[PDB]
């Protein structure tokens, strides 16, 4: 199955975590405890944002302008990402709204943070029509000394 | 109550360090946030720190070269900023709850970066 994580912003808004005045080392935990040991699938952007892959997991990199490095796999269309997973149960799309949109479509589940912080972003995650999901785990947080803001775990299965 | 001072003129390549006096809340409760405006810019955060002031987080435009800090005993907030370019020029502001409804930040103290 497809799933996508993402964190949303006021207004659904989306970027970079670099570029976000937020320091959520919760949102870090529950990002890392959803992907590790599953294959995640970005756009070159958050790949540039990070600057490094994500340790403990197979990192894919999807653009039309493929890169220079060896620790990851450069892949030029959705069923080229889907392919260089291989025989896995799930498969994480970390984003880009670009990234977001093409996978949006043949997902089964999604992972959201909901962050309590207005903020620019790159863009909005997209149309998830309220009727095609389903709410099954949601969990709310204050912000705290760790934290700056507050914020919902949230996770949706496909009707 | 947040009053920022310390703003002025400085050669490409200085130093300044900016300051912020804060009253009125539970300092030692709150982040705290340095925001620029630049002009004819919107508003853009460049850093923030926690509460016990272990924690930080810098825009990308200004890591290596910028350094927040907090006194909480003094109820103060610093940013120190070094290897200043002309694309530092900006009123700099001291705000709590940025990002939130409950923002608030001082009238600001301005920084010219010119040669």
């Amino acid at each position: 199955m497809i799933s996508l994580i993402a964190a949303l912003a006021v207004d659904r808004v989306i970027g970079m975590e670099n570029a976000m005045p937020w320091n959520l080392p919760a949102d870090l935990a529950w990002f890392k405890r959803n992907t590790l040991n599953k294959p995640v699938i970005m756009g070159r952007h958050t790949w540039e944002s990070i600057g490094r892959p994500l340790p403990g997991r197979k990192n894919i990199i999807l653009s039309s302008q493929p890169g220079t490095d060896d620790r990851v796999t450069w892949v030029k269309s959705v069923d080229e990402a889907i392919a260089a997973c291989g025989d896995v149960p799930e498969i994480m799309v970390i984003g880009g709204g670009r990234v977001y949109e093409q996978f949006l479509p043949k997902a089964q589940k999604l992972y959201l943070t909901h962050i309590d912080a207005e903020v620019e972003g790159d863009t909005h995650f997209p149309d998830y029509e309220p009727d095609d999901w389903e709410s099954v785990f949601s969990e709310f947080h204050d912000a705290d000394a760790q934290n700056s803001h507050s914020y919902c775990f949230e996770i949706l299965e496909r009707r | 109550q947040l009053q920022e001072s310390g703003g002025g003129l400085v050669q490409p390549g200085g130093s300044l360090r900016l300051s912020c006096a804060a009253s009125g809340f539970t300092f030692n409760n709150y982040w705290m946030y340095w925001v620029r405006r630049a002009p004819g810019k919107g508003l853009e955060w460049v850093s923030m720190i926690n509460p016990g002031g272990i924690i930080t987080k810098y825009a990308e435009s200004v890591k290596g070269r910028f350094t927040i800090s907090r006194d909480n005993a003094k109820n103060t907030l610093y940013l120190q900023m070094n290897s200043l370019t002309s694309e530092d020029t900006a009123v700099y502001y001291c705000a709590k709850d940025w990002a939130t409804g409950l923002a608030k930040k001082g009238q600001g103290t301005q920084v010219t970066v010119s040669s």
